RNA sequence: CGAGAAUAGAAACUCUUGAAGAAGUAAAUUAUCUACCCGUCUUGAAACACGGACCAAGGAGUCUAACAUGGAUGCGAAUGA
RNA sequence: AUAAACAUACUUUGAAUCGGCCAAGUCUGGUAAGCAGGACUGGCGAUGCGGGAUGAACCGAACGUCGAGAUAAAGUGCCAAA
RNA sequence: AAAAUGAAGACAUUUUAACGAGUAAGGAAACGAAAUGGCGUAAGGACAACAAAAGUAGUAAAGAUUUAAAGUAAUUUAGAU
């Protein structure tokens, strides 16, 4: 069971002349000049994040694979979703080590909770 | 441009009536206004002392107070965006009484008149009158036969020019 | 698009208890359920005067119960606000009801034989409100509302905040 | 463009309630049929539509539209320099198709839209009474004329084509 | 949700049923008849064209 | 428990077999009467109508400040928006003050029919709730005696005596986009445009329009 | 002929492709459509108006004292001490 | 007559602004001005979009992200959808 | 906005309707049906494997270069070097 997650805009909302500029970083700042082609939306160049573009509310943070991402840092985190395991998709943090990884794995395949860091900091 | 006198702009506005000067009637200050009644302002140029505002002239007012030599009058003035109430004190010979209710005041003698019937044929018992229709608007007038034997027609249709020299 | 004569705001009339009064937060949970329920205009009353600010919730001093109380003897007063004590003036027996008892309005009052009940035990007692004399204190007694306006004015002057060189 | 007959009558105290203005106005609709039979009145009665009444408002179908007759046409137009009367001899099967090709040839050569134009009357004439030099040469009985210089007709838009195969010669026809 | 909206539509429509068949039997009915003037006028030339040609 | 239901759609029945009486009855007395005053060599003056649909034509941008509050009154506050105009002295001048915004004639009964049962609409608590059923009209109209559907076309086509109460209920139908004029819609329709009166020939443009 | 009503009645399908990479997304190039220089004064600047060669770090409504309105709080003829 | 319950009446505190410009079935000074100064109203300022090839004001029409349809100004030889 | 439900579910609940352009400017924090919603930097007081060894870290921290995912957006998370 997976709702087909829709999205409005596929794309990266970059900052007003960010592609000529290197001081002008490619993070999204709504322009108040008064002279802006952007902001007073001219044609052509009219594309500024407004909230209509917000996707839907059922599968919104959704992941791909259907489920909700749920950070964990030790095995004791993943009992706090072992009871739903078909909502909440363990991701292990990416500070803990490659020792305590595998305590983690092995407990999400007892517990059956999909892990997205199967496959990190393996040897 | 123009000026900040009090009276201003008065070649007009203050002239008297074609034929007209000289006294006013006798009826002018004989009139009884009691408090409560609808006047008409009306600047009277020929008797200067106490002569209202001429922005006045022509409005009508409530009279609110009745004073041995003037009538006091209460009218609305516009300011910026607000409504103010003006409280004047008018001799009687700058003002003339508003018939503005005459419409009015003859309704409520109908309605009057046919009410007092109500409470004498209840008393005896017989079907009490109904109440004065409504006024309505000009309404769609109906469907009615036209006669074809008092009838004539005369054609119509656009008329050849004619010079006017 | 369409010509209204003025777009849709906020409605400037409050609906929860303000602050984070976490016994405020209960009798407007209590009475807005009880109003919602009942459909009586007393909980719809007290429900809308448990969310005024503390300007508007003026305090009623005992010796305005105590006139307003005079020909109803079994009655409970419901006031939504403080109730202080008038120290010039005896306090007569009746029954009180408001959101907080000052320390010797509360020992007055229970002295000569009354009862002080908080707006809990009204709800269980009389729900819909059958024997209450709703009672609000008066608001134009601000200091603050002398000031307003425009002193310079000629019909209703204002006080003139004091400061240098006054006079 | 079609004919229309209206009545209308006066209620008040200037005007008789018994007097009936009728008329046959040309007209594209029957609502342009009575502002112009309302404008008429007025102009020329002081009869405005608020003390008025219409009665009847009927088409008038032609009753033998397949005889050709010569209608004449008497009617004035407004210019630049004043306002003229002029009389146009048409050949039509209906009146109400006369007087659409008196509006297309005013407005053609006499460039005058035809919002200035007023019908007076329109009658039918004999053989003989065609003063019109081109319209004269052609209400003999024993008129004939080549059509020359003719253009293949075909049988509908469907067999048109853009480009074509072969030479393209025209008709003696 | 015309039934659910006007419960009249029924009855109605009922007669809309019967009055359609009722024009189309006006239109046979006529049809005949006014074949049967047409086939009587056809043969009434075919002997007055040979009542001129001749 | 849901018996009321069943004896309620026989009161419907009943109401729509003596509304369309009123309907039948009234159109047969008009052609009677054309009939007679055609042989007795009488004239007959039809009667004026009392039913008047204005449809908006022009935007919102570039009102006249008296002309926009008279379509304020007129319920015509958006572009393609028909409304069901009451006919006297009044409403008539009102309507041709405005006459550039609005274009407006006559509907028959096929017309009132279809604009109730497409695009009909009702305020109940203040929310413009679509018609939907019989129950709805009957809940918000029930003590103007309008407790159907039929109830409610009836009495807008007539004009009955609770006509501002049925016709300020009804919402202004939100209409499709149709041609309005042969030439454009800065002429009078007389000079074949798109506003002022159409008479009859109003129902030609709402027919492509509901 | 037949509305209401009473009683009986009927809906579970098929094919193609995809771990030899389906559907979706991203990057580069091409193709039709679209796109004047940012900040600022100005009724009006893409302007033949002024600053700007590029990058990194730093960079501008803060602190105290006095009064007032309002939101939250304690007590209340007292409050603060 | 018609409209009006997110109606109506407000109260307190406070920010920005008072260099304006354009249109006209209008006016004054001037020979006249893309000049100077006004009365009623709409706009540009503060505003994009479809059309006038381009245009601050003209015509249509005012904008959350979209899909399908009838439209408005205006057009239908090619560039250019018809 | 109005109804419904409401001790904790969750996505700042459920249903219906109307609406959404905008320079100057305003909408401080808290307020369960919330009197606008949030992202980021640094420092201080707490909370962070609840059966007496209790957040992560030499089985590789912070930082730097990229690749993918989430969010309309401020930005966050993760893989590799």
């Amino acid at each position: 069971i997976k709702p087909k997650i829709v999205k409005k805009y596929t794309g990266h909302f970059k900052r007003f002349d960010s592609n000529r500029f290197l001081r002008v970083k490619a993070s999204w700042r709504v322009p108040r000049g008064i002279d802006n082609r952007l902001r007073r939306k001219f044609k052509g160049t009219n594309l500024l994040p407004k909230i209509g573009y917000g996707s839907a509310k059922a599968t919104r943070n959704m992941l791909p694979c259907g489920l909700y991402k749920f950070p964990v840092r030790n095995t004791t985190d993943l009992e706090m979703i072992m009871m739903q395991n078909r909502k909440y998709a363990a991701e292990i943090s990416h500070a803990v080590s490659a020792k305590k990884r595998q305590e983690i794995i092995q407990r999400a395949k007892i517990l059956n909770i999909r892990v997205l860091n199967a496959d990190a900091r393996i040897k | 441009p123009l000026s900040n006198g009090r009276n201003r702009r008065t070649r007009k506005l203050f002239k008297r009536p074609f034929r007209g000067h000289g006294l006013s009637n006798t009826s002018t200050i004989l009139h009884t206004y009691k408090v409560g009644d609808y006047v008409t302002i009306l600047c009277n140029s020929s008797i200067q002392h106490g002569l209202p505002y001429k922005a006045f002239h022509g409005k009508t007012g409530r009279v609110w107070n009745v004073n041995p030599h003037a009538i006091g009058v209460m009218v609305n003035k516009k300011v910026n965006n607000r409504i103010v109430v003006k409280r004047l004190h008018i001799s009687p010979e700058h003002i003339k009484p508003s018939g503005c209710q005459k419409d009015f005041l003859e309704r409520k003698a109908a309605v009057a008149a046919i009410r007092k019937q109500n409470i004498q044929l209840k008393k005896e018992g017989k079907p009490l009158l109904p109440l004065p229709a409504k006024r309505l608007p000009k309404q769609p007038r109906p469907a009615e036969l036209i006669k074809g034997a008092d009838i004539k027609f005369t054609t119509v249709a656009p008329l050849k020019f004619e010079e006017l020299y | 698009a369409i010509d209204l004569d003025r777009h849709h705001v906020r409605k400037h009339v409050s609906k929860t208890a303000r602050g984070n009064n976490a016994y405020m937060k209960l009798l407007v949970r209590l009475y807005g359920f009880l109003a919602r329920r009942t459909q009586s205009k007393f909980a719809k009353t007290i429900l809308h005067r448990l969310c005024l600010s503390r300007v508007n919730r003026p305090i009623v001093s005992t010796s305005k119960l105590a006139c307003l109380m005079k020909k109803h003897p079994e009655e409970t007063a419901v006031c939504v606000n403080t109730v202080t004590y008038d120290s010039r003036y005896p306090v007569p027996k009746m029954n009180v009801c408001a959101l907080k008892f000052t320390k010797t309005a509360e020992a007055a009052i229970t002295k000569a034989g009354g009862k002080c009940l908080r707006f809990d035990e009204l709800a269980l007692k009389a729900p819909t409100g059958r024997k209450t004399v709703l009672i609000r204190g008066k608001r134009n007694v601000r200091e603050a509302l002398k000031h307003f306006g425009k002193v310079c004015a000629k019909k209703n002057p204002a006080k003139q905040y004091k400061g240098k060189q006054t006079k | 463009m079609k004919e229309y007959y209206i009545t209308a009558r006066c209620t008040d105290k200037a005007h008789n309630p018994n007097e009936i203005f009728r008329s046959r106005v040309f007209a594209p609709n029957y609502v342009v049929a009575k502002s112009k039979f309302w404008m008429m009145l007025k102009k020329q009665h002081k009869v405005k539509k608020i003390n008025a009444e219409l009665l009847q408002c009927q088409p008038i179908f032609e009753k033998n539209p397949t005889v050709v007759k010569n209608y004449q046409i008497f009617l004035r137009y407004v210019s630049a320099g004043g306002i003229h009367n002029i009389t146009k001899q048409y050949r039509d099967v209906t009146r109400v198709g006369a007087v659409r090709q008196m509006y297309n040839d005013l407005a053609s050569q006499y460039r005058t839209r035809q919002d200035k134009i007023q019908l007076i009357s329109i009658t039918t004439v004999g053989d003989k009474a065609v003063k019109n030099p081109v319209l004269h040469q052609f209400v003999g009985h024993h008129v004939k004329f080549p059509m020359v210089h003719c253009k293949p007709v075909i049988a509908s838009k469907r067999f048109n084509l853009p480009i074509k195969a072969g030479k393209l010669t025209t008709k003696l026809c | 949700a015309m039934v659910k909206l006007n419960p009249y539509a029924k009855i109605a429509s009922h007669k809309l049923a019967q009055v359609a068949k009722a024009q189309a039997a006006h239109k046979a009915q006529y049809a005949a008849k006014m074949e049967k003037i047409l086939a009587a006028k056809k043969e009434a030339l075919n002997q007055s064209v040979a009542k001129r040609f001749g | 428990c849901k018996a009321r239901c069943q004896a309620f759609r026989k009161e419907v029945i009943l109401r729509t077999i003596k509304n369309h009486k009123d309907i039948e009855a009234a159109k047969k007395a008009v052609y009677t009467a054309k009939k007679n005053a055609e042989i007795n060599g009488d004239l007959y003056a039809e009667a004026d109508p009392k039913l008047i649909v204005a449809i908006r034509i022009r935007g919102i941008n570039g009102v006249s400040p008296k002309i926009k509050k008279i379509l304020k009154l007129l319920r015509l506050r958006q572009i393609n928006n028909a409304v069901f105009i009451k006919a006297n002295a009044s409403t008539i001048k009102m309507l041709r003050l405005v006459d550039p915004y609005v274009t407006y004639g006559y509907p028959t009964l096929e017309t009132v029919q279809k604009l109730i049962y497409k695009r009909g609409a009702l305020k109940i608590n203040g929310n413009r709730m679509p018609i939907t059923s019989n129950c709805m009209i009957k809940k918000a109209l029930g003590d103007k005696d309008v407790v159907c559907v039929d109830d409610l076309v009836h009495e807008i086509y007539t004009v009955g005596k609770h006509f501002k109460e049925v016709n300020n209920k009804l919402a202004p139908f939100k209409l499709n986009g149709a041609k309005i004029a042969e030439k454009n819609k800065k002429i009078h329709f007389i000079l074949g445009g798109g506003f002022g009166n159409r008479e009859l020939l109003i129902n030609k443009l709402l027919a492509n329009m509901i």
